[PDB]
RNA sequence: GGGAGCAAACCGGAUUAGAUACCCGGGUAGUCCACGCCCUAAACGAUGCGCGCUAGGUCUCUGGGUCUCCUGGGGGCCGAAGCU
RNA sequence: GCCGCGGUAAUACGGAGGGCGCGAGCGUUACCCGGAUUCACUGGGCGUAAAGGGCGUGUAGGCGGCCUGGGGCGUCCCAUGUG
């Protein structure tokens, strides 16, 4: 169990003889607040099962975000289909500087003061996975000379 | 088309040396020989398009070659397109 | 016929990376061999050799990669996620002394040639200098 | 002792029909098969072996699979002949990965396996005497290998793996280690623990099993004999 | 200049509520040639040109060889990595 | 303001009770930059979304393989004037 704030949450539909049949999306977000966040996005008949299922599909998805005095490494660009976004470092007592998303999954990443920016397409859903796959992206300077070592 | 024969007089005319199967003064007489040739030709068939952009190509190269030349050497530049009476 | 044949080292280098090779050979360039050496006394490749291919001198240059992974994908992450030139000879890029780059916020390197020798975004800057921002590693 | 053996008929496979990423293991084209280098399978077999004997001395099981008919039976040996679970049927999608469920039937087996010896016999109608008895033929049909340990593998091998290469995924999303014996119509890659080799002839399937079971209970004590493996072996 | 066949327009016949159409019977310019204009298009791979780099499998047209194969040029299909 | 509201139970109109905001001010109209990586150097594009010229030849122009040496215009450093 950690934060767990959800993202979004929207009603999907589908059509068929008779009316169209509904189903819900909810996106969640689940973070200890020392480096550790998980993304889950969970469909299901409602709301509620909707959301619970985010948290433990989130729960099974993490990422060691390689926190630093409170903001991150370095700065980073990561397009992920339409979606695109950076992400650059502040001095500390600087602040989350983002959009909802991007923000939401940063504040439970752990870190504290943070530049970004959504580009192209700011889907959520897109922006998230996004902004994922930016901090699994990170790197540190040991464990950047750990590969060049020879 | 070009006989063997009368395509050989024209490089043994043109060689710098003996031998000399390639080179700018060479390329050049040879190809104006086939423009000409070329020339007369649709001079005949004007309705022969296809033909004439062939001859624009060996033209256009003709000009390239001249330009190297005429640069790396005025002198027997001055003296092939004499002796092949060009640049009209 | 090869406009920039550095971009092009880089672009071999960064193919063959892409796939995990033992090594690639890029044409002979003394300049060339600079950005290798460079690349090399910093920590980027295996390192490299002169060759021939038939009276074609290439520069064998040995790719460095990571260890296996676990899971799904078990392809090694690279030592080179990112090479791309910057002063392309479409548009030339000079920088003065303080305008030179902080490549990934000091994690990376950006070779570049200057008036006293080719050195990278520490090296230059120590020497306090300038000239055509080469590219960028990292 | 070893190279002979493989050198006997058990080494080069697939034609034609490969993996380039595969081209680390093959020594040549002979006459259109390509005939994998032994002197390398070898070093590949160590490893492997070093692993499951480093491995069968820390009370870990293993589950082996194959699924393919030209490598049945024998798999379905060597593995009662060591207490390794097994999948010699149709392996079901979402075993390893759906394991809580799929268990579930696993449960059901026993269910009537109980119901089986019962008086509660003397009554319920044909319909359901048919059904269920029925309803266990395939029950007991594909989790016969499939049931030993209710908890997942520490590792898997496996006979061709492109052939089940699903079971390998499944393994693979749920970090589990990958043993298996693959010819050159497989890639690498995917597979921890690489054993190169014949993947149809049961001659080398045999053997590479064999050996292999043997030194799982090298680690465990009862050195004997190997196991019924001529019937109508050719 | 030439003119068989076909055929906008056109005229009949049907169909239809109407049928300035689809179907039927006729029919001219045109379609052909020479010379000269016009210069458009779903002028399409709807994909500018040049060069370099990045797994293979398959069938097919064409060239060479100390020709079950090796190597060069082109057209198709399936597909690595990667791109979308 | 954009999306939209009102067809006899309107949280959207009009009045009321209440609430939120800012306060000697509070609103409205106009105009400039922003958000707009929406003219894109930073920082975009053209197979089907708007976007490859019907194709070719070629002038100016733009761009240019490998090695050794001279000049030092671009470029880079220092100092000084200036600002």
């Amino acid at each position: 169990d950690f934060e767990e704030k959800m993202i979004l949450i929207r009603r999907t539909a589908r059509m068929q003889a008779g009316g169209r049949r509904f189903r819900f999306g909810a996106l969640v977000v689940v973070g200890d607040r020392q480096g550790r966040v998980g993304l889950g996005f969970g469909k299901a008949p409602e709301v509620p099962l909707a959301v619970q299922k985010a948290g433990y599909y989130a729960r099974r998805n993490m990422v060691e975000v390689p926190l630093q005095n409170g903001t991150i490494p370095h700065e980073i660009e990561v397009e992920f289909g339409a979606s695109k976004i950076v992400l650059k470092p502040a001095a500390p007592g600087t602040g989350v500087i983002a959009g909802a998303v991007p923000r939401a999954i940063l504040e439970l990443a752990g870190v504290t003061d943070i530049l970004t920016k959504e580009l192209g397409s700011r889907n959520p859903i897109n922006i998230a996975y996004a902004t994922m796959e930016a901090l699994r992206q990170l790197r540190t300077k040991a464990d950047v000379e750990r590969l060049r070592k020879g | 088309p070009i006989t063997k024969e009368e395509k050989q007089k024209v490089i043994q005319e043109f060689a710098r040396f003996p031998g000399d199967t390639g080179s700018t003064e060479v390329q050049v007489a040879l190809l104006t020989l086939r423009i000409n040739r070329l020339s007369e030709h649709l001079k005949v068939h004007k309705k022969d398009h296809h033909s004439h952009r062939g001859l624009l190509m060996m033209v256009g190269q003709r000009r390239r070659l001249l330009r190297y030349l005429q640069r790396e050497d005025p002198e027997r530049y001055r003296a092939l397109i004499e002796k092949l009476g060009i640049r009209g | 016929m090869l406009t920039d044949p550095i971009a092009d080292m880089l672009t071999r280098i960064r193919n063959a990376t892409r796939v995990y090779k033992e090594s690639t050979d890029v044409p002979a360039s003394r300049f060339k061999e600079e950005i290798l050496r460079i690349l090399a006394r910093e920590g980027f490749i295996k390192g490299y050799e002169r060759v021939d291919v038939d009276g074609k001198p290439y520069l064998r240059v040995y790719l460095k990669y990571g260890p296996r992974r676990q899971g799904p994908d078990p392809r090694p992450e690279q030592v080179i996620h990112h090479i791309r030139r910057i002063s392309k000879p479409g548009r030339r890029v000079y920088v003065g002394v303080k305008e030179i780059p902080r490549v990934r916020r000091g994690l990376g390197i950006a070779i570049l040639s200057t008036s006293k020798g080719v050195l990278t975004d520490r090296e230059a800057r120590k020497l306090g200098v300038g000239g055509e921002l080469i590219c960028e590693v990292w | 002792v070893k190279e002979l053996l493989e050198a006997g008929v058990h080494f080069g496979h697939e034609r034609k029909r490969w993996n380039p990423k595969f081209a680390r293991y093959i020594y040549a084209e002979r006459n259109g098969i390509h005939i994998i280098d032994l002197q390398k399978t070898m070093e590949e077999l160590e490893r492997t072996f070093r692993f499951i004997e480093d491995l069968a001395m820390r009370g870990g099981t293993i589950l082996f699979v194959g699924t393919k008919k030209q490598a049945q039976d024998i798999v379905r040996m060597e593995a009662e002949r060591a207490g390794m679970p097994y999948v010699n049927q149709r392996w079901l999608g979402g075993m390893l990965t759906n394991f809580k469920t799929i268990s579930q039937r696993v449960h059901r087996l026993e269910e009537l396996e109980a119901l089986f010896a019962s008086p509660e016999i003397e009554e319920r109608p044909k319909k359901e005497q048919v059904r269920l008895k029925h309803e266990l033929e395939r029950l007991q049909k594909y989790l016969s290998g499939f049931r030993l340990l209710k908890r997942l593998p520490d590792a898997i091998f496996v006979v061709d793996p492109t052939k089940e290469a699903i079971a390998v995924r499944e393994a693979r999303k749920l970090f589990i280690p990958v043993i298996a014996l693959a010819d050159t119509d497989s890639d690498p890659d995917l597979v921890d623990y690489i054993i190169p080799g014949n993947d149809d002839a049961i001659r080398s399937i045999q053997l590479i099993l064999s050996r292999a079971v043997d030194l799982i209970i090298q680690a465990r004590g009862g050195v004997v004999e190997p196991s019924p493996s001529y019937a109508l072996v050719q």
